[PDB]
């Protein structure tokens, strides 16, 4: 067998399900719902800070002026690296997004108001101060800062405090204030938040006994479907998620009560079908008679398998007929769709060459793996009955019925299987097989095989009330489903022992066991909870793969973005995926539309890339290089500075198309023959406050060494930054020579303080109250489980 | 009928709004159903034409899907979709043809052409767009 | 009168654009509006006729609103769209055979029918749409 | 002439389209063209007439982007929207009346004006829209 268990190696290879199957349960029940996050700030890209302007001819005047500085300016260098840091503001403000705003827990006091006064931050009553303090703003904006007041209405739930505020952080602000995943929740939306069938159940009582006021709100969980389809091409992802739902609706099932007492049913099995007799062992036969290790876990794994649609192997001895015989039951109980091809063929014509062929006279059937037809479907058409025919005709054509109930797709059994009705025509067609004389069968071997028909054959209400009650908590959990219902062939399998099928059919009692509601409840949060974790990724998974692919970033390698989504839905082995299927799962990532809420942000962002990188102070986005002596420019900001306002005229060379391609060609032509030019980047300078090293023309010497190093990441320009604080001004100052400079650094001022432009009010709610789970607010109770009915409310398990 | 209308409608807006230079944006929400579109019409097979001097044309398509990685649309992304739009209108126009041609005194509101007897079933009616004309 | 050009312009592109099969992208900013002229118009009771043999009608709104989580519209969605269109079309009908019957020598330019006083307020101006004829 | 278009059919839709109260996912799609129209118009400088009466108008454009933040267009937004809208408004009406005028007996189908000279770059490509008309 040790070929047998590599080669299952290398199929379990690429098969990202984890190696204890059973603690994969812990993974999946620790999903828990995305928490409603509350922000404590105003997001403030900017802030105001004072600087020393310089009037025209390089004095400092005796004031400073507020302007807007970006606070924590770590732009990198280079055009790649600096969009590659708005992709990584992008997902900074993705994770410090908040769901709802209560803007009362941030409101401060103003320190100036001659009411009370309450604006919304501790930063923006800073800034308040600053402005209230100074002796150079308006008297209008000063009175003012000192008489706006706060709208708090206890009616209405609104409250409207003032804030200084950037319009781009305004931005920002008002999309978290406006649109905020936050809305009323009552007891009529709890009501229809539980399944359909468990609302339209007898069998559970559920109302509210916990009052809800105005001020409760929720998030929904985004029960959207799947948009990516794992179940056709994705078939090693599809294994994964079928073992863990099939794990996850194993803990659920309930376990038997009040089974059979397994000696006294192993003693009459092993006293009616004789062995001792018979020569082929004694003892294998009965491997059948377990309590709980055999039947209760029988009943688990066909529940379990028929509610993750995950497909089944038949393990079986083929002398072991016992076993075929409870494989009859297996077959028409359920679906055939569910068991895998050949162990559904093998144990199909296996029951026909050992039962049914040698009943009627016929000579046994050579199958042919090639042809659509089952030994059933082969069989009826050669056997010509009308009670064995109507058993066989059923298992041909018992499979499973599509339909969406509520949005999501079931697989569902027929009227006959769910009322177990079914089951008075199986037992119609073995004790048929039992006044059955055999035309060449040696008679011990046939008494025995007659015998052990009337073994099943007499549990005729034992097993109808079986599979009425197999298939009632098949459809109390069916309700509990939140995704598609797909039935789709599994690679691995799980594998059902018939001795486990024989030991539930022999030992089930009368005791209905139904899942209570609160293991009915929390197979639907986990359900829930898993579907949320999955749509939440994949419109996490969008927004940055198409981030990056706007934002030009195409060093990002998109495979790293796929790993790092399938490990938080926390159910797979990332590093056992195929490399197609993870290649196909990012070309299918790529055709879906972003969420509006990330596609918003993207747009917030975007736009403003250009306001942010072009205030930044640690660098310059490109330098112009003329070769005459144009002027120095004078400015109020930095006194004479060689700033360029525009790059028009001259040649702009991108410089990060330049670093790409490494063929040069131009700019080293350009920098030989003395051409102008117009470099454009985002390189970090040197500012530089020496009218020496301006006499010096020192510019024109940091150029030579992208020709010498074939590399323009170390170009570090120079910003000529002169002024009366310069201490070699005095050349600027006596003498009558007017300031020129070679080469330009092409750089944006920052913008200047307007409280006009910068005084916002804004708007949100007062004291509500977020809940998560949802489903403590039902109140739970069921009727005593003898009473138990089913959907036509006759009594599951009438045998009482 | 009405999947014919969603053919042309669909190809009439993407002669219109997928243009060159144009943004994104304003193409998102057509790019998805033109490949909704051509994931409907793979791997279908039709014939148009037979009667008069109508010429017989077999119809078959294997197309793929367009990109929706742009920020503006370059001019790589308007010819393969003027490509795929020149072939699909000529479709169109062969079926509009054989359908006007054809005339039944028993149900006449029912389709006659055997292409538009085959677009008439579900498999095709997620091509469905608005019926705004 | 800007609020009722919305109610129709939505309910003339509802009818168009909300079909069987349709891709939700190419319907998922209506839905949102239709879904606001919902929230807007629940609670408000309207009267319209009353003048001739106009006969008088009075219009009680209560809908829940449409489902925004489909991928291809199946006809649940659009069997429930259409008993809401049909119903604020019957509305707006009524509505506006109430403002075309009358007239004022005093300000004609102001509405004269009792609903499209009441159309007229802030509370409804978050109806408004597009209006493009 | 593709962009005379395109600036041209951004305002009608943004006088149709951008209006008070309006729901922001009726118009999130037209906010990005109309930015990325104001992104790629400023820092140019134009000059229509010169032929006839028609006056030389000289044409500057330094305008902010329009907010993306609201929920539902309040009037402040309205008003800076129908300001910048009027200013392109008159520029494209005197673009248009400075082209109509104009006439060449070489090359007819190029473009005669400074103007639509200048606006045929691929500089001036990405303000292209859907050409319906």
């Amino acid at each position: 067998e040790h070929q047998k268990e590599v080669q299952y190696e290398i199929l379990q290879k690429t098969i990202p399900t984890f190696e204890p199957k059973e603690s994969i349960l812990k993974k999946l029940e620790d999903i828990k719902p995305e928490q409603a996050k509350k922000q404590t700030k105003l997001f403030r890209i900017f802030e105001p800070k004072q600087l020393p302007i310089y009037r025209a001819n390089g004095e400092r005047e005796l004031r400073n002026r507020w302007y807007w500085k970006l606070k924590r300016d770590t732009l990198p260098d280079g055009d790649y690296d600096v969009r590659e840091y708005f992709l990584n503001l992008y997902d900074q403000v993705l994770m410090e997004m908040p769901d709802y705003l209560l803007l009362k827990d941030m409101a401060v006091e103003n320190k100036n108001s001659r009411d009370a006064g309450k604006v919304v931050d501790s930063e923006t009553a800073a800034i308040c101060d600053a402005i209230f303090q100074d002796e150079e703003t308006e008297g209008a904006v000063r009175r003012f800062i000192a008489e706006m007041r706060q709208r708090v209405q206890a009616d209405r739930n609104v409250v409207n405090y003032p804030s200084i505020l950037h319009p781009i952080d305004h931005a920002f602000n008002e999309y978290f204030l406006q649109h905020q995943l936050v809305e009323p929740l009552n007891n009529d939306i709890i009501f229809n938040y539980i399944p359909e069938r468990i609302r339209n159940d007898v069998n559970y009582i559920l109302n509210m006994d916990r009052n809800l006021p105005s001020t409760a709100r929720y998030i929904r969980p985004n029960l959207l479907q799947d948009r990516l389809n794992l179940h056709d091409n994705f078939e090693s992802l599809w294994d994964t998620i079928t073992t863990s739902n099939y794990i996850l609706a194993r803990s659920v099932v309930p376990d038997l009560k009040e089974l059979v007492s397994t000696e006294a049913q192993i003693q009459k099995m092993s006293q009616d079908l004789q062995l001792e007799a018979l020569t082929i062992q004694s003892e294998t036969q009965f491997l059948t008679g377990i309590n709980s290790q055999a039947a209760n876990d029988c009943f688990k794994t066909l529940i379990a398998a028929m509610l993750s649609q995950r497909t089944m192997s038949l393990d079986f001895v083929t002398t072991n007929y016992m076993s075929l015989i409870s494989g009859m039951w297996l077959l028409t109980v359920i679906p055939n769709d569910m068991f895998i091809r050949e162990s559904l063929v093998a144990c199909q014509l296996a029951i026909i060459n050992t039962i049914v062929y040698p009943a009627f006279g016929m000579q046994r059937m050579h199958y042919r793996n090639g042809d659509p037809q089952t030994p059933f479907q082969i069989a009826e058409q050669q056997i010509q009955n009308f009670q064995v025919a109507n058993w066989l005709h059923f298992v041909n054509y018992n499979q499973f019925r599509q339909v969406v109930i509520d949005g999501v797709l079931n697989q569902v059994l027929n009227d006959n299987i769910r009322n177990g009705h079914v089951v008075n025509q199986l037992m119609e067609a073995l004790m048929q097989l039992s006044r059955q004389q055999f035309p060449t069968m040696p008679v011990d071997y046939k008494r025995s095989i007659q015998r052990g028909i009337l073994l099943l054959s007499n549990r005729l209400g034992q097993l109808v009330d079986l599979t009425r009650l197999l298939s009632y908590n098949y459809e109390t959990l069916m309700a509990c489903i939140t995704m598609n219902m797909q039935h789709v062939q599994t690679l691995t399998t799980e594998k059902l022992q018939l001795t486990s099928v024989t030991s539930l059919c022999m030992l089930i009692g009368n005791a209905t066991v139904i899942p209570s509601p609160q293991t009915l409840f929390h197979y639907y949060n986990v359900n829930v909870n898993f579907h949320s974790n999955y749509n939440e990724r994949i419109n996490d998974a969008v927004a940055i793969i198409t981030a990056a692919n706007r934002l030009n970033l195409y060093q990002k390698k998109m495979k790293s973005i796929v790993e790092d989504f399938l490990k938080r839905l926390q159910i797979f082995d990332v590093a056992r995926v195929p490399d197609d299927q993870m290649y196909r799962l990012r070309d299918r990532l790529r055709l879906l539309p972003v969420e509006i809420r990330r596609l918003d942000i993207f747009n917030l962002i975007a736009m403003n890339m250009e306001q942010i990188e072009r205030a930044s102070d640690k660098i310059a986005q490109g330098v112009i290089i003329a070769y005459r002596d144009m002027q120095l420019e004078r400015d109020e900001m930095y006194g004479y500075v060689n700033i360029a306002r525009n790059l028009d005229g001259f040649q702009q060379i991108n410089l990060e198309e330049l670093m790409r391609s490494g063929d040069y060609a131009q700019i080293t032509n350009m920098l030989l023959n003395n051409q102008p030019v117009a470099l454009v980047g985002a390189l970090p300078f040197i500012t530089d406050s020496s009218v020496i090293s301006l006499i010096a023309k020192l510019d024109a010497t940091v150029f030579a060494q992208i020709v010498k190093l074939r590399k323009v990441d170390t170009l570090k320009p120079i910003l000529y930054k002169i002024n009366s604080d310069s201490n070699d001004f005095y050349l600027v100052a006596n003498y009558d020579w007017i300031p020129t400079s070679t080469t330009k650094v092409y750089k944006q001022v920052p913008q200047q303080f307007d409280f006009r432009a910068s005084m916002h009010m804004l708007t949100s709610n007062l004291t509500f109250t977020v809940y998560s789970d949802l489903l403590a607010f039902v109140s739970a109770d069921t009727v005593e489980p003898i009473n138990a009915v089913a959907f036509d409310n006759m009594r599951i398990m009438n045998e009482l | 009928m009405d999947v014919l209308y969603s053919l042309s409608k669909t190809l009439k807006d993407a002669r219109d709004k997928i243009v060159e230079g144009t943004l994104y944006s304003n193409v998102s929400d057509l790019i998805q159903q033109f490949n909704q579109m051509i994931i409907t019409m793979n791997g279908n097979e039709f014939q148009t034409g037979g009667i008069g001097n109508l010429p017989i044309r077999n119809w078959n398509f294997n197309f793929g899907l367009l990109g929706t990685t742009l920020l503006n649309l370059d001019a790589n992304y308007v010819e393969t979709a003027r490509n795929t739009i020149d072939y699909f209108v000529d479709f169109v126009d062969n079926v509009c043809m054989d359908e006007m041609v054809r005339e039944s005194q028993r149900n006449g509101i029912a389709p006659q052409s055997d292409s538009l007897r085959k677009l008439s079933a579900i498999k095709f009616k997620r091509i469905n767009f608005d019926n705004s004309s």
